[PDB]
């Protein structure tokens, strides 16, 4: 992966158009979007006043 | 260069007509045989047509006789790692209330996993069971449904490609070219046919030769680093686990990826063990250090040297000490095939100019001719003892070829014709003997060795005694004196030796 929509990720020597590419992504409050293939979830309920 | 053997086998047999006003040839489909040659040679193959007075010759160039095997199957092993993961979705529904899977539902994907990717590959969806309680992150004294999910992955993308094979025939290189100019290679196999190319089918004939140490080998060699190895492979799909022959795939392209259709394998590769909510999985796949004994490209087991040998489709070679095979013919076929002839020849006449060479030896006699004539290569050169046949250009220059003699003195008178004119050529020169080479540290074999001259192994006595003399009666009378003399000084020193050892101890 070079290049995602216009925004430089990664150094790379050839750049070509935007290709579908089914990948898992999450947002933690920066800019840009972090995206990861090996993650293992967990669900909690803690029972809070929120839900 | 030189050429022999000769076989002319199907000399006027073609049914052409007037040659589409002039002349020309319409097919010559026969049989012959071509016996074993030595390394560095040329087998010319000369046809004869009832019209036409000359022709054009078929040479066949062979430059090393290797010991390579048959390709019983092509496949690409790809290296493989150690990828998992794991979920702890509480049950909170009718699904996770005694088990997870009713009776074979493996699919454990609810549309959110990252399975469905082109770089994961493929595997095995599990599931394990799971804790209740506050600290177990639910509200619920009842165990839960934890599933997991397993995948290999290859971040460097190493390629490796195996050949599995157990016959180790003989084989050779052939450069053959047409009469008609179109010059090209190709390596025959012993009995297997080499790609005919335009009704040329000559293959190769070995001698049943036994080996040693050749009994689990393979041809397992590697693209991006390009190194080679010799140790005992696998066999097709159906294998067993605990040595070579991890998850393979269909091509070279199904080789950077591990994704379905292509990629087959057993079961048993990839172990998962987990405690609390984990899934960690741990490596069982085998590296290359693994592997029994793994010999690598200097092998020396036995009289085997295996090596390995810049050539396309192989790159397993090997070359033990001199064995002088019994027999190497060949045996070529014919399909179909034409050669434009003028029978036009004019007058033409050459003459000898140079003579040199060994005796009946590996190399031969070399023996320049000089011709001169209008046409391109019309041109055949027949006399006793050996036949040699040769192509020319237009005009006058210098050709050199080899011919076997078996005589010291080559003074002799042969005959030669450059198409329908014939003359006679004469030979006169010195020519000289070597033997066999014998080995010495530093230098090993290459491809083969075919045979050597070692049938008289005596000095014949007309050669013998001839440089020396030349008068024949003078020198062997001046040799007898000087002999007596030599032989009476040395009698006179011994006995004085003699005389002043005995007395005065
Ligand atoms: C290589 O394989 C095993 C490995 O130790 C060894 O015992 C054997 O003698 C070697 N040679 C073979 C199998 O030809
Ligand atoms: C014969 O061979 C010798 C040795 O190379 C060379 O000097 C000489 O020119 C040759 N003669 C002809 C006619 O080719
Ligand atoms: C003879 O050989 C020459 C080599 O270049 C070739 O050009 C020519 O076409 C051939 N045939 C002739 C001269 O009839």
């Amino acid at each position: 992966i070079c290049k995602i929509d216009g925004v430089v990720f990664n150094q790379c020597e050839g750049e070509s158009l935007p290709q579908p590419f089914d990948v898992a992504w999450m947002d933690v409050g920066h800019s840009h979007k972090i995206i990861m293939r090996e993650h293992k979830t967990k669900w909690v309920q803690e029972s809070s006043s929120k839900d | 260069e030189s050429c022999d053997e000769m076989v002319h086998a199907d000399s006027k047999l073609v049914s052409c007509r007037q040659g589409s006003g002039n002349m020309k040839e319409c097919v010559t489909t026969g049989r012959a045989l071509l016996p074993a040659v030595n390394p560095g040679q040329e087998a010319c193959l000369h046809f004869t047509a009832p019209g036409s007075p000359d022709s054009k010759c078929l040479k066949i160039k062979v430059k090393r006789i290797n010991l390579k095997c048959k390709k019983s199957s092509s496949y690409f092993v790809p290296d493989a790692r150690s990828r998992c993961t794991s979920v702890r979705r509480c049950r909170w529904a009718g699904d996770c209330q005694s088990g997870c899977p009713p009776h074979s539902t493996s699919n454990s994907f609810s549309d959110d996993w990252a399975g469905k990717m082109d770089r994961a590959g493929l595997g095995f969806s599990g599931c394990s069971d799971g804790c209740g309680g506050a600290a177990c992150g639910c509200f619920n004294a009842a165990p839960s449904c934890i599933f997991w999910r397993k995948w290999v992955e290859n971040p460097h993308g190493i390629i490796w490609k195996v050949s599995p094979c157990a016959a180790w025939v003989p084989s050779a290189v052939i450069e053959l070219t047409m009469p008609s100019g179109e010059v090209r290679t190709f390596h025959p196999m012993s009995g297997i046919p080499t790609q005919v190319f335009k009704g040329v089918s000559v293959t190769y004939l070995g001698s049943d030769m036994e080996v040693s140490g050749l009994t689990d080998l393979c041809e397992i060699e590697e693209l991006k680093s390009k190194k080679l190895a010799l140790a005992p492979c696998n066999q097709a799909g159906m294998g067993v686990v605990g040595k070579v022959g991890e998850i393979q795939c269909s091509s070279e392209e199904s080789a950077r990826t591990i994704k379905k259709d292509g990629c087959i394998w057993n079961a048993d590769l990839v172990g998962i063990e987990l405690r609390v909510d984990d899934a960690v999985c741990y490596s069982k796949i085998t590296s290359v250090e693994a592997v029994a004994n793994y010999s690598a490209i200097p092998t020396t087991i036995g009289g085997l040297r295996f090596e390995r040998s810049h050539d396309s489709l192989g790159k397993i070679s090997g070359s033990p000490l001199d064995i002088t095979a019994i027999r190497g013919s060949f045996s070529v076929n014919y399909r179909g095939l034409r050669l434009s002839l003028s029978e036009i020849t004019a007058t033409c006449t050459g003459e000898v100019t140079n003579v040199s060479g060994c005796y009946s030896c590996m190399t031969g006699a070399k023996v320049s001719i000089k011709l001169h004539s209008s046409k391109n290569s019309t041109a055949h050169v027949r006399c006793k003892g050996d036949e040699t046949a040769f192509s020319v250009l237009e005009g006058v220059h210098s050709y050199t070829v080899s011919l076997s003699f078996d005589h010291a003195v080559v003074d002799e008178q042969c005959q030669l014709n450059c198409g329908g004119h014939e003359s006679q050529v004469t030979l006169k020169g010195n020519l000289i003997f070597l033997d066999v080479p014998k080995f010495v540290d530093g230098s090993y074999m290459q491809t083969y060795h075919s045979s050597v001259p070692t049938g008289a192994n005596i000095p014949s006595p007309t050669d013998w005694l001839n440089a020396l003399f030349g008068r024949w009666i003078l020198g062997v009378i001046g040799v007898l004196l000087g002999g007596l003399a030599l032989f009476f000084l040395i009698m006179s020193l011994f006995k004085l030796g003699t005389k002043q050892v005995f007395r005065s101890r």
